């Protein structure tokens, strides 16, 4: 049941990142300790790209901007509470 | 080089890289050839570099993203 666990796996993911980055030897010793669980679990859950992405190492501001021009430039209370249901 | 024009799979580099490790048999490929390179980087790192530069010159839109994951590595 992994499809539930989503967020916990791109949070994870992010951490595991950061981990790499700021501390590459401590992540990189952390990582051959347990490399069969993560083969182990990249075969079974292929479907995890971002971890497949993992094994191969081994915008946002953009969407936003018409939201927050009608935000800004609303006066009824209807494109107020239309641009915050949003 | 024969890939890059004949198929529809082919930042943007990043997305190369994932879809072009994303395969088994190119994936194991370049897993024997790191294994290669790690046991002659020891013994004649400048020739490797050399010949892999001059690939490089040679065919230089085709394999960089195995270059960049070489120097990601090292």
């Amino acid at each position: 049941s992994s499809r539930h666990l989503a967020a916990f796996i791109n949070k994870f993911v992010q951490f595991i990142h950061k981990y790499i980055t700021y501390n590459a030897p401590a992540a990189i010793s952390f990582l051959q300790k347990h490399a069969d669980p993560l083969h182990d679990l990249s075969f079974d859950n292929s479907d995890l790209v971002m971890l497949k992405s993992l094994l191969a190492g081994l915008l946002t501001a953009a969407e936003m901007a018409p939201y927050m021009k009608r935000l800004s430039r609303g006066q009824t209370v209807e494109d107020l509470l239309e641009v915050l249901s949003d | 080089s024969t890939y890059s024009g004949q198929h529809q799979r082919v930042g943007a580099l990043n997305e190369l890289l994932q879809l072009w490790m994303g395969c088994r048999a190119t994936r194991t490929l370049m897993d024997i050839y790191v294994q290669c390179l790690s046991a002659l980087i020891g013994s004649c790192p400048d020739a490797c570099v050399d010949a892999l530069l001059d690939t490089s010159v040679q065919h230089s839109p085709h394999f960089d993203w195995v270059v960049a994951h070489i120097g990601s590595s090292f």
